[PDB]
């Protein structure tokens, strides 16, 4: 089991991607997906152990260049859009 | 008089304000469509097609 | 006054902070 990293998982055949983390919703016993309003997976439980692991997308987001003028300079800033730098 | 008129009606400015559920009706209205057309673009996704 | 697919939310430039102030 890996958490807190990105990973390609298959529980049972969920064939997502994400980010799993520890979850504090608790589910039923008979229930295994987790689903939020636009009907997409937002949890699943662990086959093997009672955890629910929470699944968020991995972090994405647009690249902005800020720049001044060419004539003004050549530096540039690279803005990473809604995205922790711990992972970029 | 005047001032007193004018603090009194701020008062019931901000007692109706309160009250009403549907006071901000538009700001309300305009976050509800946006929030609805996002939703449905990403149901969208669940479509055979 | 009260779905990450591709959707991205850009905050916008003037916080709630600086709007209350103008
Ligand atoms: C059940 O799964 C856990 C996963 O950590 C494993 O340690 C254990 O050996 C398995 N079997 C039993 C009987 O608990
Ligand atoms: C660069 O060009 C812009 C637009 O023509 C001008 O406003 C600015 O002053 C220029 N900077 C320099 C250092 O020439
Ligand atoms: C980025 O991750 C660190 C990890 O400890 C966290 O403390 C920080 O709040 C995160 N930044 C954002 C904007 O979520
Ligand atoms: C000003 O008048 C209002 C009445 O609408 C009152 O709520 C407020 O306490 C007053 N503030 C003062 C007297 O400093």
């Amino acid at each position: 089991l890996v958490k807190n990293k990105c990973v390609n998982f298959n529980f049972n055949g969920l064939t997502g991607t994400g980010v799993l983390t520890e979850s504090n919703k608790k589910f039923l016993p008979f229930q295994q997906f987790g689903r939020d309003i636009a009907d997409t997976t937002d949890a699943v439980r662990d086959p093997q152990t009672l955890e629910i692991l929470d699944i968020t997308p991995c972090s994405f987001g647009g690249v902005s260049v800020i720049t001044p003028g060419t004539n003004t300079s050549n530096q540039v800033a690279v803005l990473y859009q809604d995205v922790n730098c711990t992972e970029v | 008089l005047i001032a007193n008129q004018f603090n009194s009606a701020i008062g019931k400015i901000q007692d109706s304000l309160s009250s009403t559920p549907s006071a901000l009706g538009k700001l309300q209205d305009v976050v509800n469509q946006n929030a609805q057309a996002l939703n449905t673009l990403v149901k969208q996704l669940s479509s055979n097609f | 006054v009260t779905k990450f697919n591709g959707l991205t939310v850009l905050p916008p430039l003037l916080t709630d902070e600086m709007i209350a102030q103008y």
